[PDB]
């Protein structure tokens, strides 16, 4: 039952699928009725009862493999909560775009970019696949 | 009380001090190269040196005088001198690849050929050669000193290594006067500079190894070692060859094939 | 000799967690904050 | 190579102190002799004043910043020339 | 000279539970004094010259 | 050519240096240079531990050139075995310092 | 017995996925940010000579 | 006279991306060629080649500090 | 009694702990100069300043990620804790000098903040290349600060190269052979190998560097006949070993971290692996001028540094093999340490790949200085060692402190570290092959998005980077003290508890020799 | 030049461009199926009950795991070294332009006939002609001619610098006392942008570089008016 | 009252290793198919069709046309 | 592992006010140094 | 190696081993639980009576829980177990896992 820090040199208790039958019980010390279990297990084990049967294995285990095995929801907060923080993060973002970045530069703006792009194209950037390939200048538009 | 052989050492203040040191030199430096000052750095040179001193003379305590340096103990001493001695090769390595990079592909800034126009080399037949056969003479000394000392000879042990040591002294002097007399110096391009700061941190090495050998010689006056138990002593003369090889490897290629 | 076991093998206290969280807000903090004030001191040099 | 002497029966210190005294020490006597005998100042070379040497990228950090650690006024010129 | 080894190993194997870097006597107190005093102090100055290094003086 | 005044390990080694140059001279290990032999290490001719207190750390070797080894506290007490190879192991306490 | 993840899961889940979305699509489309996407099948080329 | 130039050919002395040598090369062979030409009592059009090379080939400031320096009679090559 | 424990110290676990905070600290200033990178290139034009201030803070974030938190971390600490543990050894061989190599860290990082404050800073890259670094383009102290900086940071790590040497050599149980040593203790002694032989070799360039500014040397100036190309050489045959110093440890416990969460007594293929690290370590001391594809080198040169570069894949590649072959058949525990660990395989495998591309010289000119470089070294450093140090920290941080995590936590700190990194560098690929140059404070606006989604990835790193830091307090505030710990009959390092004492193995472990 | 949202390399310009794009596809194909093999193999691990946790035999697939690696490599440094040794091949250009580096700008010298030098700088931002390109633009273009074998010749009169043109494949860097070669061949008329690639100081990001390809018949008439 | 088959019960970790090695062995080829499709042989294709017919005096005239040109008007 | 129910818990509340605290001794120096960045680089 | 039948006749004789003891009983389980397989039904009956023999009822509901979980996903394998231990099952009084509701989470 209960685990102290001065023992780590001991043999100790696990549950542990690929370890099933560990070093030592789970319960080391037996009371009255306990000790009177345990002689009862020398005989034949149709005698015993289910309780007996369960307490008997409970003495020797903590957990069943149903038991150490199960699922947990766990992931539920770990999901939630980084998409919390990376929600969080966002709030930074608006905070230094508001606070810290001034205006961008002016070839930013519309009629920039407007001008830009037939430049771009009038200098046929990128004609074989990646920009001009994808105007069409005999419709003078995007190709669809 | 432990049952294994090696030493546990108290807890000391010179790794500190060693530490500050070393921020006190190279602190100085840049205030004297900049700053036109040297202040720090004598303060640097002085922490420094106090530390070295007592540092080496606790393994001394721990050693000759509490017994600490059990053979699992000097076998660590051992690799570690070792490994010392290998990283001051690689270092010396460095040098030796810039002098062939411009040596072997002198730049037209040079005349294209080596040695660059209007340099004048030391001739190597001379100085370079006493030089040469100073530290192969002190090479010989040191291991008679060795064998002296295995073979429990107290006399000739201080005879050799003292022959040893002047013989280091004496590279020491000779080098202090070519660096005076040579008609070129650590601005003449890349010639002077390859051959300065190579054969300067040469002479510094040889300089330290004295200085170790030094030490020996005063810890062997006072009965430190015995036929068989002398790391010290093996330390600087490990060393002590390594400062003799380099020398040859200084010799053949820039005193005589950078000629 | 020296104390042994947790919280005793560390050169800083965790007995009281409120002084600990200002003694870590300042070390992380001040490592946290120095380029930035670095970056302020060239700023306002020149 | 096996060098044009023998012992190798045993090398101990009587070996070492023979080698010493026998061979490296009368070498560097030799050597000693041979310097200090070819030495006598040679003739100083005309200064060139050359843009490959006598560089000055920033003062030396001591004297007057324009001579070198070492500084022969016989041997080593100045980016100006031999001094008086 | 005659060997006093001996006499070393006495004193610095003395059950006293000083540390090896002062064993030696008061001597070493001095010279531990002296070392750490200039380390401190050098350090100090340092930061003291970092500090002046740090800004322009035109 | 030749003479004396170097002291020897036997005059002049001291402290721990001297405790192990002694104990090796009677053929003894009590600063465990050395690299014990295994015994059969059944059950009747278990290994012997040497401790200086009432538990020590083994390290077992399984098999000759096995790279992983295997480690547990040998206490006190009935010998134990090995967890991979079952090799007994049994401490003989205390000790080294008379 | 139910712990912190089987009594909060759901609510950490759902209100942390509410949260990232909506912070993320109102820092990406209402705070002036300049992605500069494509031109390509967006802008209409204007005479620039 | 057995010109008519584009651009200094491949020249298989110097096959790799570090031409230095080549301009150098080059301009000491012009120099080294107008003095012997100059001297002897002959013409420098025979040199041409050496100059038209070492002309497209030579950044203009090194060409520059090259022919200050033979001026000075500071330069470090051989003519 | 503080005095004599903390600045006096001859004791491996407590250096290693200076180590751990030293790193911890460092990292800290290191994300603070990455978010002045990433806030400066976040929308075109300019933030801070021109290229100067720009490059000062970029070349101090690699020094400070480099010298100060990864190989401290790395070496000094996890290298301090464990390996004198893994082995059975009562300390390491120079206790003392071990001390040393802590104490020269704090003064070598307050020369590298001089340097930045004085003057206009050290605006060269971590390479410092002259001539840009020499006396004339960078007059002044900065420079000399930065490459004192490095000389004590350097004096640090051959010392402990020899301290980690011998040890390793030398203090073994008598019957425990070299091929029976942990694989994180192989890692360290390569390690610790490359820094001995490389380290003395930047010592012998940035020297050089050092009398060119201040002694009228020229090594690197035309004008007396250098090379500016030489120093280049001279630094990468450092430089190159540096980054498989800085993996090293990271596949060492990579090994370690794989091996224990699957639950399985040893790593697969053990001795594969330690092949595989010392051909690596041999392999990469001869592939250096991958660094200097652009620089004008021979085509057979070219051709030459290509093909030996290429065959590190394979010894690595029977690494990655060997954790995939660990993780079979295991009963696989998903602790946050072994998330760092998977993460790790993923990501460094893609960034190993990179590399790959960058050593064919070919690509590489048009590579070569462009952000696919960067992207390439993020992912196997900002992913790679960083993952390896995350996870080595979380599993052993137990075993330090005596304390545990809380779990939950740290699965979190996880994710959102995993999506911060991958914002950051992914598009970075884009980036460089698309010709945005190294060391730009501003870009052309074509590259506007890929900066802007870089830069996003950069502020989410930051929120993991200070959840990390609220999960040590956590841990430290809460006291939830170790019990048990699994395994323990194939991790050594966990068997005299949590935290060990002070003295470990004073008396050493038996093993038989048979 | 390099367009909004790019995600690979600027279309080829030159046949050498063109040779590394078709390199870089193979290479990719093979950095995808490695990663995604890698990626697939953990999940594989990660995904099932079963154990076996007993000691496993290596020296066997320690095989496959070496060769299969060992040939692809060999199928990367096949294409790698072919397209090396093409770069490399003798030329014979018709024409030498050099170009050197400075802080913060290039200069370029054409030096073949006449002595032809000038400077070529960013065009501020402040002064862009409408649909200019922000840090792109230079006062003085490098004119030259289309469809013809240039030999260019880099260097630097101060710092390191390093000249680029992604579009044609090249990178060249730029050092003092050093005489870069390398070859330009444009297939297309047009103009093609890089930028310095050695950091070089207070304005590396600002010193770009612009080639106008044009007919042999502009370029000469150009380099005329420009004397 | 029926009993149950013996099922397989030995080598049930390296069946299903080997099953889908050999599945991504398979699904490797058909990414390379995919990928010398639409990746490599579509460049090919692109940069074959774009020269096949190009002419560059046409595209020059076009780009002077539009006043791109320091050297040309 | 298994380890011992913490000697000192550190409750919901708790934890919010050291993340709170570790977030703030971040974000608020920074903060204010590149909030002032227009002062300091035209001054 | 070996065939199929030697292996399982190696573990079926280790467990029938009379005077077997609590720690070779653990050591035999513990190793055998390593390899790539579900063991026997001969095995698992020889392990149970050895259970038994050192009067230790809980280990032997353990080794049938060990026998459900090497069988991942293979639903099949464990109820075919059971069946062919029935008439050991039912002479030595051995209750399954989940007679005892030790399947139960
Ligand atoms: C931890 C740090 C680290 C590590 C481990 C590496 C590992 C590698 N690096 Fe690099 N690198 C850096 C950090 C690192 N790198 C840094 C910081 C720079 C920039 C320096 C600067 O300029 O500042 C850089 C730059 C750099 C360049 C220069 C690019 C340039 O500047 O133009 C090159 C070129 O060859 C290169 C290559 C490689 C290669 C081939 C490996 C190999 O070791 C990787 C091997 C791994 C794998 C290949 C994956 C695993 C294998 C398999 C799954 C098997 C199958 C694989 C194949 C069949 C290919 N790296
Ligand atoms: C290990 C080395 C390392 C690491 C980890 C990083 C991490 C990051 N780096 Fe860095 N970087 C380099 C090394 C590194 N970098 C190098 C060498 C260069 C080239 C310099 C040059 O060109 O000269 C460079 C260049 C570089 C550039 C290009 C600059 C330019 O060319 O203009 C950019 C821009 O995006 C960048 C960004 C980032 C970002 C956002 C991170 C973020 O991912 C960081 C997030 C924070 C962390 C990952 C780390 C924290 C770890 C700890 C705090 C320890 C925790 C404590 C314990 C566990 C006890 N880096
Ligand atoms: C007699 C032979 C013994 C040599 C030692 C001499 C004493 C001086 C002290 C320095 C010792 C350091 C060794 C190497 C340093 C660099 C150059 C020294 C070699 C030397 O001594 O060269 C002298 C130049 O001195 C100069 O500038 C020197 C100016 C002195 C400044 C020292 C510079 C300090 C540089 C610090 C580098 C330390 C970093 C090393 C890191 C190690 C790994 C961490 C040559 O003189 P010259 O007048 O030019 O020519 C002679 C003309 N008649
Ligand atoms: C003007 C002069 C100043 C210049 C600066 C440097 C100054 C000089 C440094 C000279 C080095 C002195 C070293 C003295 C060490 C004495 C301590 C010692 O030698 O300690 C010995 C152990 O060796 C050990 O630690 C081995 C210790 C090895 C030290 C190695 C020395 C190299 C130092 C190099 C530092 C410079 C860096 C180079 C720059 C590029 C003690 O063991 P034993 O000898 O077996 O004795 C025990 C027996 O008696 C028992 O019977
Ligand atoms: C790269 C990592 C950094 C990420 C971004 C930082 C996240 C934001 C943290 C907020 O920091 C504060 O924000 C303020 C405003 O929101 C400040 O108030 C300033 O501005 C005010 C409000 O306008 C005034 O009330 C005050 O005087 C004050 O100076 C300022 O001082 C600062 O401490
Ligand atoms: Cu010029 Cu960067
Ligand atoms: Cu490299
Ligand atoms: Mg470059
Ligand atoms: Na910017
Ligand atoms: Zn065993």
């Amino acid at each position: 039952s209960v685990v102290k820090s001065e023992d780590y040199a001991l043999p100790s208790y696990v549950d542990r699928r690929d370890y099933p039958l560990p070093d030592v019980a789970h319960v080391k010390n037996l009371s009255a009725s306990q000790k009177a279990l345990k002689e009862k297990e020398k005989a034949s084990w149709s005698s015993l009862s289910i309780d007996e049967k369960v307490e008997l294995y409970r003495l020797k285990f903590k957990e069943s493999f149903a038991e150490m095995n199960r699922s947990t929801n766990e992931w539920k907060t770990v999901v939630g909560a980084a998409m919390f923080f990376i929600g969080f993060t966002a709030l930074l973002l608006i905070w230094e775009k508001h606070y810290v970045y001034g205006p961008i530069p002016h070839t930013f703006e519309e009629e920039w970019v407007a001008k830009q792009t037939k430049r771009m194209l009038d200098m046929k950037v990128a004609p074989i696949q990646g920009f001009s390939a994808k105007w069409d200048y005999d419709k003078n538009e995007w190709k669809k | 009380h432990q049952t294994h052989a090696y030493h546990m050492v108290n807890p000391s203040p010179w790794p500190l001090t060693g530490a500050l040191s070393a921020l006190l030199m190279t602190s100085g430096l840049t205030m004297w190269f900049h700053f036109n000052s040297m202040t720090l750095l004598m303060i640097g040179l002085t922490t420094n040196m106090l530390t070295m001193y007592q540092w080496w003379r606790d393994v001394i305590r721990e050693s000759t005088f509490q017994g600490h340096h059990t053979p699992a103990v000097q076998k660590g001493l051992r690799y570690g001198m070792i490994l010392f001695i290998i990283s001051e090769v690689l270092f010396f390595t460095g040098f030796f690849w810039a002098f062939y990079h411009s040596s072997l592909a002198p730049t037209p800034e040079l005349g294209g050929c080596w040695p660059p126009t209007g340099i004048h080399p030391l001739n190597p037949l001379e100085v370079p050669l006493l030089n040469t056969s100073v530290l192969l003479a002190s090479g010989v000394s040191i291991t008679w000193a060795h064998h002296s000392l295995m073979e429990g000879d107290r006399k000739h042990m201080l005879q050799a290594l003292f022959i040893t040591i002047t013989l280091g002294v004496y590279f020491t002097l000779l080098q202090a006067s070519e660096y005076y007399e040579a008609p070129f110096t650590i601005s003449d391009g890349v010639y002077g500079s390859t051959f300065f700061v190579a054969t300067g941190f040469h002479g510094l090495h040889v300089i330290i190894g004295s200085t170790f050998l030094i030490v020996c010689f005063f810890r062997q006056l006072k009965f430190h070692f015995t036929s068989n138990h002398h790391f010290g002593f093996e330390a600087a003369a490990w060393y002590w060859h390594f400062v003799d090889v380099v020398w040859l490897f200084l010799y053949v290629s820039i005193y005589w094939w950078g000629s | 000799h020296y104390e042994e076991g947790p919280g005793k093998n560390i050169p800083f206290s965790v007995e009281n967690k409120w002084r600990l969280l200002a003694m870590m807000t300042l070390f992380f903090g001040s490592g946290f904050a120095a380029p930035f004030f670095i970056v302020r001191h060239q700023l306002l040099k020149k | 190579a096996s060098a044009a002497k023998g012992d190798h029966g045993g090398t101990g210190a009587r070996t070492w102190r023979f080698l010493t005294f026998g061979l490296a020490l009368p070498s560097v006597a030799l050597c000693t002799l041979n310097s200090w005998l070819h030495s006598g100042h040679r003739e100083r070379p005309a200064f060139i004043p050359y843009h490959h040497l006598r560089i000055r990228t920033k003062p030396f950090s001591w004297g007057d910043g324009n001579h070198t650690f070492f500084h022969n006024p016989r041997v080593n010129p100045l980016p100006t020339g031999y001094e008086k | 000279f005659e060997n006093r080894v001996a006499e070393k190993q006495k004193l610095f194997q003395e059950d006293n539970g000083l540390p090896v870097h002062l064993k030696g006597g008061a001597t070493d107190n001095i010279l531990y004094r002296v070392t750490m005093t200039l380390c401190l102090g050098g350090t100090l100055y340092s930061l003291y010259c970092l500090g002046w290094a740090s800004f322009p003086h035109k | 050519a030749s003479g004396g005044g170097v002291p020897t390990d036997e005059e002049q080694a001291t402290g721990l240096e001297r405790e192990v140059m002694l104990a090796a001279r009677k053929g003894q290990d009590p600063y465990n240079i050395l690299a014990p032999k295994a015994t059969s290490g059944t059950k009747e001719d278990p290994n012997l531990v040497p401790s200086i207190t009432n538990k020590r750390i083994v390290g077992c070797i399984c098999e000759e050139d096995n790279s992983t080894v295997i480690w547990f506290w040998l206490h006190k007490g009935e010998a134990q075995r090995c967890p991979s190879c079952g090799t007994h192991y049994k401490l003989v306490p205390h000790q080294l310092a008379h | 017995a139910p712990d912190f993840h089987d009594k909060y899961g759901n609510a950490v889940l759902a209100s942390g996925a509410t949260f990232c979305v909506a912070v993320w699509v109102y820092m990406a489309t209402q705070i002036g940010i300049e992605w500069n996407p494509s031109p390509v099948g967006r802008v209409t080329p204007k005479e620039w000579r | 006279k057995i010109k008519n130039y584009q651009t200094a050919p491949f020249d298989s002395r110097f096959p790799n991306q570090n031409q230095t040598r080549n301009c150098w090369q080059n301009y000491l062979d012009f120099h080294r060629c107008e003095k012997a030409m100059t001297a002897k009592g002959g013409d420098v059009s025979v040199c041409e080649w050496y100059r038209r090379v070492y002309k497209s080939l030579c950044p203009i400031s090194w060409v520059s500090t090259w022919d200050d320096r033979r001026a000075e009679g500071t330069f470090p090559g051989k003519i | 009694m503080f005095i004599n424990r903390w600045l006096f110290s001859t004791n491996h676990k407590d250096i290693g702990t200076l180590y751990l905070l030293f790193g911890a600290w460092a990292g800290m200033v290191g994300t603070a100069l990455s978010l002045l990178i990433r806030a400066e290139l976040g929308q075109p034009g300019t933030l801070l300043g021109d290229d100067q201030i720009y490059n000062v803070v970029v070349t101090a974030h690699a020094f400070v990620m480099i010298f100060f938190m990864v190989m401290p971390i790395m070496i000094g600490g996890f290298g301090n804790w464990l390996v004198p543990l893994m082995i059975g050894a009562p300390d390491m061989a120079f206790p003392r000098m071990n001390n040393m190599s802590f104490w020269l860290l704090p003064p070598s990082f307050l020369l590298l903040l001089a340097s930045s404050m004085v003057e206009a800073g050290a605006g060269t890259g971590w390479t410092v290349y002259p001539p840009l670094a020499g006396n004339l383009a960078h007059a002044g102290a900065s420079v000399d600060l930065t490459i004192f900086s490095l000389h004590l940071a350097g004096v640090s790590s051959i010392l402990g190269a020899i301290n980690f040497i011998t040890t390793i050599i030398n203090m073994k149980p008598p019957a425990m052979s070299q091929y029976q040593t942990p694989l994180f203790v192989w890692s360290v002694m390569i390690t610790a190998v490359l820094l001995l032989l490389s380290l003395p070799v930047l010592a012998a360039g940035i020297t050089m560097l050092l009398t060119d500014r201040n002694l009228n040397t020229t090594f690197f100036d035309p004008a007396g006949g250098g090379d500016p190309i030489l120093y280049q050489h001279l630094f990468w045959f450092f430089g190159h070993p540096e980054v498989y110093i800085l993996i090293l440890p990271g596949f060492g416990m990579i090994s370690h971290i794989v091996t224990y969460y699957s639950g399985k007594k040893e790593p697969f293929g053990y001795m594969g692996m330690v092949w595989a690290m010392m051909s690596i370590g041999f392999l990469g001391f001869i592939v250096w001028a991958h660094h200097m594809f652009t620089v004008g080198m021979d085509v057979d040169t070219r051709a030459y540094f290509t093909s030996a570069t290429m065959i590190i894949a394979i010894p690595t590649g029977v690494k990655v093999f060997s954790w995939l072959a660990t993780l079979h058949g295991g009963n696989i525990k998903w602790s946050p340490a072994m998330m760092w660990a998977l993460g790790f395989i993923f990501l460094f495998t893609v960034g190993g790949l990179t590399g790959i591309v960058l050593a064919n010289s070919s690509l590489d000119i048009v590579l070569h200085d462009t952000y696919y470089v960067v992207a390439h070294f993020h992912y196997v450093l900002s992913m790679g060692a960083v993952f390896a140090i995350m996870g080595g920290f979380v599993h052993w941080f137990p075993l330090f402190s005596g304390y545990t995590l809380n779990d939950t936590w740290a699965k979190i700190h996880f994710a959102i570290m995993f999506v911060g990194v991958n914002m950051t560098f992914f598009p970075q690929h884009f980036l460089g092959l698309s010709g945005m140059p190294r060391r730009y404070s501003d870009y052309p606006d074509a590259y506007t998005m890929w900066n802007t989604i870089s830069s996003m990835g950069s502020f989410i790193s930051l929120t993991a980077v200070m959840l990390m830091v609220f999960i040590i307090w956590e841990a430290f505030a809460s006291k939830r003290e170790v019990l048990t710990v699994d395994l323990t009959t194939t991790n050594l390092e966990w068997l005299n508890g949590c935290p060990p004492p002070y003295h470990t193995f004073e008396e050493p472990t038996y093993v038989n020799l048979k | 030049m390099a367009y909004p949202m790019q995600l690979g390399f600027q279309d080829a310009t030159s046949p050498i461009m063109e040779e590394l794009l078709h390199f870089h596809d193979h290479t990719l194909m093979i950095v995808f199926l490695i990663s995604s093999l890698v990626l697939y193999i953990i999940s594989l691990m990660l995904t099932t009950k079963l154990t076996h946790t007993s000691t496993m035999d290596a020296q066997e697939v320690e095989t496959i795991w070496t060769i299969l690696p060992a040939i692809i490599l060999i199928l990367i440094a096949l294409p790698s070294l072919r397209i090396l040794y093409m770069m490399d091949e003798i030329n014979n250009p018709s024409l030498t332009v050099k170009t050197m580096g400075h802080q913060w700008y290039w200069s370029y010298e054409y030096t073949d006939y006449e002595d032809l030098s000038f400077d070529s700088y960013m065009i501020p931002t402040s002064e862009l002609k409408p649909g200019e390109l922000r840090l792109l633009e230079v006062d003085n273009r490098v004119v030259l001619p289309m469809e013809m074998t240039i030999r260019m010749l880099v260097s630097s009169e101060d710092v390191l610098h390093s000249w680029a043109v992604p579009s044609l494949g090249l990178k060249t860097d730029a050092i003092p006392g050093r005489l870069n070669q390398t070859t330009l061949m444009s297939s297309r008329p047009g103009l093609y942008y890089g930028q310095c690639s050695e950091i070089c100081g207070s304005n590396h990001s600002f010193m770009p570089i612009v080639l106008e390809l044009v007919p042999l018949k502009y370029f000469e008439k150009w380099s005329a008016s420009m004397l | 009252s029926t009993a149950l088959a013996k099922p397989q019960m030995r080598g049930l970790l390296a069946r299903r290793l080997r099953f889908h090695i050999v599945g991504a062995f398979m699904v490797s080829l058909g990414f390379a198919t995919f990928y010398k499709f639409a990746v490599a042989e579509k460049r090919k294709k692109a940069y074959a069709d774009f020269y096949r017919n190009y002419d560059s005096m046409k595209d020059f005239e076009e780009m002077r046309k539009a006043g791109i040109f320091q050297s040309a008007k | 592992i298994t380890a011992k129910p913490a000697k000192t818990p550190t409750s919901p509340k708790e934890q919010a006010i050291g993340l709170s605290v570790t977030f703030l001794s971040f974000l608020l120096p920074a903060g204010w140094v590149l909030y002032h960045l227009d002062n300091y680089k035209k001054s | 190696h070996e065939t199929d039948e030697e292996f399982d006749a190696r573990w079926v004789t280790y467990f029938n081993k009379p005077d077997i003891d609590a720690w070779e009983l653990r050591k035999g389980m513990n190793t055998l639980v390593g390899y790539d397989l579900v063991p026997e039904p001969k095995i698992i009956d020889a392990a149970l009576r050895a259970c038994r023999r050192l009067n230790d009822f809980a280990s032997a509901v353990r080794i049938l829980e060990v026998v459900k979980d090497k069988a991942g996903p293979h639903k099949e394998i464990y109820p075919y177990v059971i069946q062919e231990l029935r008439p050991t099952l039912n002479e030595l009084g051995i209750s399954t896992p989940e007679e005892l509701g030790l399947d139960k989470v």
